[PDB]
């Protein structure tokens, strides 16, 4: 039921589908959306549990 | 001035307002504390800094009053010009007013039929709009992108004209139309026939007719020039720490003028379109953050990382200008101080510190020192005050007498949380409060910071002395019972005074009266407890105020006679001879106020407090460990409870029941053990083995130290004593359940660390309840005080000739309150009479006081006609003889008494303390209503109707017992039979609602196919089954095409009818219709076929009346109610009357319990869905006299369930103000489908349909709005702009031109004049007549 | 589709495409073409000769070139003008060799010595001449299209012909024209405007069509220069958003610094002068940093401290941070004063004016119930003294000086301003009564000797406190 309503399927569009939910109004590129996903989920400078 | 007129700001109006324009972002100089030329604080634009002192120091000291200094433009005048000088920032580009852009509703799209997404597309510089085009493709109000703008540029060229941003929508609003669009929308509103379009086009055309009628323009809605706030109101003042004290609004105005200067530098420098469009977008965002910071985007920060205050954050909630600086304001002559006990004072007398009265009464001290000649000047008297001369204490004692002062608890709970007092001079630094009125404060001595406010002038001084002194009101405004009753300590002393003994060491001595009683108590030879005979002189005014003298011997005690020494002449001894509890002393004070009046009652209360203090000093009422006795059979009850829970655990282990039944059984046996130990401690507490005069053993009321606080109700009910001495009953789990292991031990034995944890669970839950829901009740008081802000007694009596039929609640159980205290103080509408149709003894317009309530109590009255405020015909208030009696005075209510804020303080009073086998309990005759009954073949009477309500009327003629019976019951008794209590008279299964048929005939299965519509399934329980049907969710579309129905007719092929009507005998087949009868058998009338199965947030939801969790819809018109389209889950509902609205349909969401079947007979306004009822349909079908009666029977019983009685008028005038705005149904006077107030609807009936001509169209329909909704629908705007959503309702007032006449009571509070209520009502009688 | 203006500003930045090095020098060459189009089109203007003549008169009293080249190279266009003026005006205006001499005058113009104040004057004079001929055409359109019942299409075909003499006026009174027969009712403005057009044409010495296409070339070159400036500033918004990271303090928002760097880059466009061979980012960095420091000096502070004191207090903050890093202790003003080579009182004076004043909505208490503003003392104080004595002393003087039964009270009430508007000296009260000053002084001393005794003015004596 998640896969019946998915907005985008591709990895790029998908990642972007996020950029619009996080930082709306700015149309991103591939590398910009990838860097935003990395520094928002999988970066030690913005995420630490220790 | 006498009226407040609001409109939209024109740029020429701002240019006239300006008297100086600002163009530079400088505020002041940084070295010298002087603003230079043309700045945000400048002297040319706004005015000078000091009083008559120019900028450079050239013209000062009153020499140049109106000239302008040519060096810097300063006008040498006072500092008062700095609070009224305006702005006029020269904006290079027009900008968007965010109050008219991002509001809810936005009011710029509803003027244009444009969605807010497209408004965000055009105002943010992303998309273009075209005002007019040469072709029909580029029509008006079209939303074009930049690529579409380029395509229209290469396609059209100079034919079209499409700009972007605030200037484009400004020209669009300016050059659309003025009245032709209004006429076209007016004709196209009623040209089309729809409902979704006629709920927004009527609001658009009402907005447009307000624009044309108020003289406003849509060009003035948008902002082309921004005026700044006056600089004294945003003061950049040097604080005493070295740094400066600025406002954040100064920073926002500096940023707005900086972006304006950047725009002005961008226009002449030939900027490209991207930078100037971003500059206009940033100017729009800056003025948006200046007006309302939390609408257009992220809140703008400062240096301290905080959201800065905008012009909307300056007026919003409790932190706004209204509720912090305008409505609730700090005041001079207000002394914060704690409360102490003055027991040696009168009821109108309080204490006052000599230091606080010395500093607080300083103008009175200086005036009395100058008028007596003891002081020469003001500062010599000030030095006499600062050095504490001996004579200033004497002059303070002279000025403090005959000078009342207002004591005030912060925050107040009700109206009696602040009243005046005549202070005396004592030492100390605190206020000695009189102990009798601390219950009216509900302010126990916990160090409560009481403010003491000084009335200055003789108007306010006599208003303090004669109206709001504590000697003026012995009753409460919430109920007729006195809340200034003797409180806990003095009622304990009085209960120790009125107590009797069996030993009674002053036995045998006959007392001459009160004199000898107090003599032999004070001499020590006789005790306070002696059942002897006392000759007491008593008086009663049986004639017109004439007291009669009589003296006889009564079986009483000595202390009752010593209290009778303090009791005045007019009281009887029937109230003094009992045990004299707190409710008995409340009844004593009530009867004293009814008989003697206010003149002896205050002196009686003062003498009662003095005697209670003097005989609680000599009482020695001291709680101890041996006084709080343990019951002797306490350990065996806990041992039997342990054996019972061991039996329950063994029945849970060896499988017979589940864990939920185990929890229910352990809760039941622990409640039984709690009741057993409560009766054990009650039997050990209320009985005490005392010796008689001879050698005997006789029990009596005990002299225990806690039974005086338990039986009399001094401080604590029976549950507190039952949990203190006996074990604790039940606690509160955080999920809402009850702990299965209650506290076995009590407080004297000690609580274990586990048991203290189970206790503190429910204790911290109740404390969080007291922390949250009492503040929620305070905001509910804030809500309810702003919907009844115009109810003042204007006239004395209007010719309405209509009222309510009042009845007490006997809902479910027995009776709770009588009719005497229910219609206490109310005024009758018609000439009510006895239950027999004779001897009319009550006039048309009279109150219900003494010689009227007992005159009905001696009769067997059950329902009387009472005049209300919901039927009062006059506007902007009600009449005196239509409301009844003012509850704190006890006579005819004066013209000016504001009833609505009385009701708000009354409903806000208990907000801090809120936190089947039908067996009759009396004897009477069986009576029903809407009767459809028949005798079956067993000797009983079944019910084949839904709206039957079983009520019991005895031989006297009163409705002592009543019930609510659903459809499908069997009565064991007949109509008019004298029954006895205890026995069950209504027998029906509570788990199912049957389909009992009154057709006595054969059984025929018709119009059903086994397999498509119905199925074949035999019941394996009893073996009695037939062709039955399952639920509607499992069947196929055979029931969706052919309607399944049971036509109970004869077996010979012919058809029968219903006895009484002409409808053929055909019952319908809903879901879960598993019938238990075969065909061909002769069933009788009354046989069963099938089995079909079935608080303060609640107070706030019932006051708002918005929608419950499950709405209970009702039937509209009496007739045949059937189904429309068949059940696709939630399909439809249709209503077909015989002489009513035939094609009108309805909608049923949940098909759980249908009261009436699809095709049977209903009554208009009959219940359809079960559950909580939404009052919108109840007002839409039943009148106001039914909805108001339902509310004063529901929420008053809810308040009574907590243990506090409120008069029903206070939960009646708020309901009257809840339907203030009504919905008109026909055009001709104001509009077709507008929401108009009841005053504007009453002024239209009295103008057209009274003396001018016939009916031009004035019928309407009332609507109960929400409390948050009715506060935004007031005809006055300045009181509506103070409750909540001041942005929204202030924009609605600005775009409509709502000129306030200041008719309501808070509307003169906000403007700062005399209110049109109370003493100011007679001033407004001359104000509104001379205008 | 969003709510933040800076994110859609980034969207508008991402709509346009950036530049490489060859794209940078191509946009610089487009800027050069947009400048040189106006530079060669102004050579055909007759007022440029008088502009260069007044420039030669300005430099007569005067890397850089020698002034002898400025004296020599600013006088040949005068010779070309005085050998063209007998052909462009005299002996007919429509002539081929006259246009050849016009092109000869235009091809000797490249002696620029460009000054930004000099460039504005010719553009302003030609723009107000274009505005004059445009409002001339606008008033002609107002008298001919709206009036006399003829549309706009019946105007341009006779307007483009000559627009010099009276033939176009009676050309609009053509073969029948019954709706346009009102000759003298419309002549009164149009021949008065035609005489103004004729004196404009004799001022410029050229027909109106040639200066019309010259001004059209001015508009075309200005539009091309504006589009080149637009793509130059749009390709370098990454420069301002990458330089705005080092000044992201809590004094201003991001967008104000971005749009100040925008006008700094717009100034750097005309201050670039790309013929040296540098990049636009390197030279634009200094101008955008100057605009950023100007915005952080003028704005970001309630009390507007100027840019030089902002620079000295920024240097003082940097020196204080350096002494914090070198010492660890708090920086005393003595070490900052000796390292700043300034006196210590100036250091404490610029330290006093440290930062923005505490706003009015800071939670100085424990909760959000009482913000600031409920603690400020009143500057316009109204004490019991200042409210009571300021009227009771007035009543006391009105009671005591009423006992003065002669003109001494009447000349003393205006001596200080009691119950009067303007305070007067002895001379102004003299001209009303007693023009010799010492008479008023002696009666004032007599009233002083009457009032200073503690016998009846003791109520006036008690007011000294
Ligand atoms: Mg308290
Ligand atoms: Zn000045
Ligand atoms: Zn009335």
């Amino acid at each position: 039921e998640t896969l019946r309503v998915d907005p985008t399927n591709d990895r790029l569009s998908a990642l972007v589908e996020i950029y619009r939910m996080m930082r709306p109004g700015e149309p991103p590129t591939r590398e910009a959306a990838e860097s935003l996903f990395e520094n928002l989920f999988f970066s030690e400078d913005r995420y630490d549990l220790s | 001035f006498d009226a407040i007129k609001i409109a939209l700001a024109s740029p020429d109006m701002i240019r006239s307002w300006s008297f100086g324009e600002v163009k530079k972002p400088e505020t002041i100089n940084y070295r010298t504390f002087k603003p230079e030329r043309d700045g945000l604080f400048c002297a040319r634009i706004f005015g000078p800094v000091k009083d008559y002192e120019c900028l450079c120091g050239k013209y000062k000291r009153l020499k140049h009053r109106g000239v302008i200094c040519e060096k810097c433009g300063v006008e040498v005048t006072q500092t008062k010009v700095r609070r009224e000088r305006m702005g006029h920032i020269e904006l290079a580009s027009p900008t968007a007013h965010i109050w008219f852009l991002k509001s809810l509703p936005s009011r710029i799209g509803l003027l244009l039929d444009m969605p807010l997404r497209d408004i965000e597309r055009v105002l943010y510089f992303e998309s273009y709009v075209v005002i007019e085009g040469g072709m029909t493709n580029l029509e008006r109000q079209q939303i074009l992108t930049e690529e579409q703008y380029l395509d229209a540029l290469e396609e059209f060229g100079d034919e079209f004209d499409a700009k972007m941003g605030a200037e484009a929508i400004q020209a669009l609003l300016k050059s659309m139309d003025l009245e032709q669009e209004c006429e076209q929308l007016r004709e196209e509103l009623n040209e089309t026939n729809s409902e979704t379009k006629r709920k927004k086009l009527t609001k658009r055309i009402k907005l447009l007719e307000a624009f044309v009628q108020s003289g406003n323009k849509p060009e003035w809605m948008i902002l082309t020039v921004l005026p700044v706030l006056p600089p004294d109101l945003r003061p950049l003042v040097p604080l005493d720490g070295g740094r400066f004290a600025t406002s954040d609004l100064n920073d926002l105005y500096r940023r707005v003028i900086n972006r304006n200067n950047r725009l002005k530098r961008l226009l002449d420098l030939a900027a490209p379109d991207i930078i100037v469009r971003n500059e206009k977008r940033m100017l729009q965002e800056a003025v948006d953050a200046l007006l309302d910071n939390g609408r257009r985007g992220r809140a703008i920060t400062g240096s301290n990382k905080r959201p800065l205050k905008s012009l909307a954050d300056m007026i919003k909630g409790k932190q706004g200008r209204f509720r912090q600086n305008l409505l609730g304001k700090r005041v001079d002559y207000s002394g914060r101080s704690v409360i102490t006990v003055g027991p040696y004072l009168r009821l109108h007398q309080c204490g006052l510190p000599k230091k606080m009265a010395l500093e607080l009464f300083k103008p009175f001290i200086y005036g009395k020192l100058e008028l007596r000649g003891l002081a020469t000047t003001i500062k010599a008297a000030k030095k006499m005050v600062e050095r504490e001369e001996a004579v200033v204490w004497d002059i303070l004692d002279e000025v403090i007498r005959e000078h009342p002062v207002l004591l005030n608890r912060a925050p107040t709970l009700h109206r009696l949380g602040i009243q005046a007092f005549e202070p005396v001079l004592i030492e100390g630094k605190a206020i000695q409060l009189h102990p009798l009125v601390c219950a009216a404060y509900n302010a126990d001595f916990d160090g409560d910071q009481m403010a003491v406010h000084v009335p200055l002038t003789l108007e306010a001084q006599l208003e303090a002395r004669a109206l709001m002194m504590s000697t003026n009101n012995i009753l409460s405004p919430a109920n007729g019972e006195p809340i200034i009753v003797p409180s806990q300590d003095v009622v304990l002393g009085l209960y120790y005074m009125t107590r009797d003994c069996v030993n009674a060491k002053g036995e045998g001595m006959v007392l001459t009266g009160p004199k000898e009683a107090e003599r032999l108590y004070r001499s020590g030879l006789a005790s306070l407890h002696a059942r002897v005979k006392v000759r007491i002189t008593e008086y009663e005014k049986d004639a017109n105020g004439e007291l009669v003298a009589k003296t006889s011997l009564k079986d009483t005690t000595v202390g009752r006679a010593i209290l009778w020494m303090i009791v005045p002449k007019g009281l009887p001894y029937s109230i003094v001879n009992q045990a004299l509890g707190k409710k008995a002393i409340s009844k004593m004070l009530n009867t004293c106020y009814r008989i003697l009046g206010l003149k002896p009652t205050v002196i009686f209360a003062d003498q009662i407090m003095y005697t209670g203090f003097a005989y609680a000093a000599r009482s020695g009422a001291s709680v101890g460990i041996d006084d709080m006795v343990i019951p002797e059979k306490k350990h065996e009850i806990i041992s039997e409870a342990e054996a019972e829970v061991a039996e329950i655990q063994e029945q849970f282990q060896s499988g017979l029941v589940t864990a939920g039944e185990r929890y229910n059984k352990v809760i039941d046996i622990w409640a039984a053990a709690n009741d057993r130990v409560s009766k054990a401690m009650m039997d050990n507490l209320q009985t005490e083995t005392v010796i008689n005069r001879d050698g005997q053993e006789e029990k009596q009321v005990s002299f225990n130290s806690i039974y005086m606080m338990a039986d009399s109700g001094a401080r604590g009910s029976a549950a507190q004593i039952r949990q203190l001495a006996g074990m604790r009953g039940l606690m509160a789990k955080p999920d809402g359940s009850i702990i299965e292991t209650p506290i076995t031990a009590n407080f004297r034995e000690g609580l274990n660390v586990l048991q203290y944890f189970i206790s503190t669970h429910g204790a911290r839950k109740g404390l969080a309840d007291t922390a949250l829901k009492t503040a929620n009740s305070g905001y509910l008081t804030r809500r309810l005080v702003d919907v009844a802000q115009d109810l003042v007694v204007t006239e004395d009596d209007c010719g309405t000739h209509e009222g309510i039929m009042m009845t007490p609640v006997i809902e479910g159980g027995d009776v709770k309150e009588p009719l005497r205290d229910r219609v206490l103080g109310r005024v009758t509408a018609e000439d009510v009479l006895k239950p027999g149709t004779a001897d009319i003894l009550v006039p048309r317009n009279t109150l219900l006081h003494e010689q009227w309530c007992d005159l009905l109590e001696e009769n067997s009255v059950d329902a009387v006609k009472v005049r209300s405020v919901v039927s009062c015909d006059t506007d902007f208030g009600v009449c005196a003889h239509c409301y009844g009696r003012d509850l704190a005075r006890g006579h005819i209510i004066n013209k000016g008494e504001a009833i609505g804020v009385i009701a708000a303080q009354s409903i806000g009073e208990p907000g801090t303390q809120l936190t089947s086998s039908i067996q009759v309990k009396n004897k009477g005759s069986i009576k029903l209503s809407n009767v459809k009954s028949v005798v079956n073949s067993s000797g009983k009477l079944v019910i084949t109707s839904r709206n039957t309500e079983l009520k019991l009327i005895d031989e006297f003629g009163r409705t002592k017992e009543s019930y609510k019976v659903p459809y499908g019951a069997v009565l064991a008794k007949g109509d008019g039979e004298q029954v006895a209590g205890g026995e069950t008279v209504a027998n029906w299964d509570p788990h199912t609602m049957p389909v009992i048929t009154e057709v006595s005939g054969f059984v025929r299965f018709t119009d059903m196919i086994d397999g498509q519509t119905i199925t074949r399934q035999t019941d394996e329980l009893t073996g009695l089954s037939s062709l039955v049907v399952l639920d509607s969710a499992e069947r196929t579309a055979g029931g969706k095409d052919l309607r399944p129905a049971l036509k109970i007719v004869d077996a010979q092929g012919n058809d029968v009818l219903i006895p009484g009507t002409d409808m053929p005998a055909q019952y319908f087949l809903p879901g879960k219709a598993i019938v238990q009868l075969e065909d061909g058998v002769q069933i009788s009338s009354g046989d069963t076929l099938a089995r079909i199965p079935q608080g303060l947030p609640r107070v706030a939801d019932l006051f708002e009346a918005r929608r419950p969790k499950e709405p209970a819809i009702l039937a509209e018109i009496s007739g045949i109610v059937s189904f429309g389209k068949e059940t696709k889950g939630k399909r439809r509902l249709v209503i077909t009357p015989v002489d009513g609205s035939d094609p009108y349909e309805e909608m049923i969401p949940k098909w759980r319990q249908l009261n009436v079947f699809e095709g049977e007979r209903v009554e208009r306004g009959d219940v359809i869905s079960d559950g909580p009822e939404a009052p919108h349909d109840i007002l839409r079908l039943r009148g106001v006299h039914a909805v108001t009666r339902y509310i004063v029977n529901e929420v008053q019983d809810v308040y009574r369930l907590q243990g506090v009685k409120i008069n029903d008028k206070h939960i009646e005038v708020i309901v009257r103000q809840m339907l203030r705005k009504a919905t008109i149904v026909n055009a001709g006077s104001s509009d077709f489908l507008e929401g108009e107030q009841v005053e504007y609807s009453r002024v239209k009936i009295a103008n057209r349909e009274l003396e001018a001509n016939g009916k031009v169209g004035a019928t309407y329909s009332r609507d109960l709005l929400g409390i948050t909704k009715a506060s935004l629908a007031t005809e006055s705007f300045i009181s509506a702009a103070s409750f909540q959503e001041t942005t929204r309702v202030l924009t609605e007032a600005a775009v409509a031109g709502k000129r306030d006449e200041l008719r309501g009571l808070k509307e003169n509070v906000i403007v700062g004049r005399l209110i049109p209520a109370g003493t100011g009502y007679a001033y407004h009688q001359d104000r509104m007549r001379r205008r | 589709r969003t709510t933040d203006p800076v994110r859609m500003y980034m969207r508008e930045m991402g709509t346009v495409e950036l530049l490489t090095r060859e794209g940078e020098i191509d946009i610089a060459k487009r800027i050069e073409d947009g400048i040189n189009q106006v530079q060669c089109s102004v050579a055909e203007y007759p007022e440029a000769i008088t502009y260069l003549l007044e420039q030669y008169d300005r430099v007569e009293a005067e890397n850089s070139i020698d002034p002898e080249l400025a004296r020599e190279k600013f006088a040949e266009l005068r010779a070309q003008y005085v050998v063209t003026r007998d052909t462009i005006k005299a002996k007919g205006r429509s002539h081929a060799t006259a246009q050849e001499e016009i092109l000869k005058l235009s091809e000797v113009f490249k002696q620029f010595r460009l000054v930004p104040k000099q460039f504005d004057y010719l553009v302003n004079s030609m723009r107000v001449m274009m505005d004059r001929v445009r409002t001339q055409e606008r008033l002609i359109m107002k008298l001919c299209v709206e009036q006399c019942k003829m549309p706009k299409k019946n105007f341009i075909t006779l307007f483009t012909g000559n627009e010099t003499s009276d033939t176009w006026f009676n050309a609009a009174i053509a073969m029948n024209k019954p709706w346009s027969e009102k000759l003298h009712d419309v002549s009164e403005e149009v021949h008065r405007a035609l005489q103004k057009l004729q004196q404009i044409e004799e001022e410029t010495g050229l027909t109106i069509e040639q200066v019309k296409d010259i001004n059209r070339r001015m508009s075309i070159g200005e539009a091309k220069a504006r589009r080149a400036k637009k793509e130059m500033v749009e390709a370098n918004l990454r420069l301002v958003i990458s330089i705005a990271k080092k000044y992201t303090n809590r004094g201003l928002q991001f967008l104000d610094l971005i749009q100040e760097g925008n006008i700094g880059l717009m100034k750097a466009v005309d201050k670039f002068e790309y013929r040296r061979g540098y990049k636009f980012s390197t030279y634009a960095t200094w101008w955008i940093r100057q605009a950023i420091t100007r915005s952080i000096a003028d704005q970001a502070r309630t009390i507007r401290i100027p840019v030089h004191m902002i620079e000295t207090i920024n240097k003082l903050n940097r020196i204080s941070r350096q002494m914090l890093q070198e010492m660890g202790r708090e920086p005393t003003p003595e070490e900052l004063a000796e390292r700043m080579l300034m006196p210590e009182d100036k250091i404490r004076k610029v330290l006093k004016i440290a930062k923005e004043p505490i706003s009015m909505e800071t939670p100085i208490g424990d909760d959000e119930d009482s913000h600031l503003g409920d603690f400020i003392e009143d500057t316009t104080l109204e004490l019991p003294l200042d409210s009571a004595t300021t009227e009771s002393l007035r009543a006391a003087t009105h009671d005591v000086l009423a006992g003065l039964t002669a003109r001494e009270a009447k000349v003393l009430r205006m001596r200080f301003g009691i119950d009067m508007n303007t305070d007067y000296t002895l001379e102004e009260v003299g001209k009303q009564f007693d023009v010799t000053r010492e008479r008023i002084r002696q009666i004032e001393a007599k009233a002083l000797r009457k009032l200073r005794h503690p016998s009846r003015s003791e109520v006036l004596r008690s007011f000294l406190d």
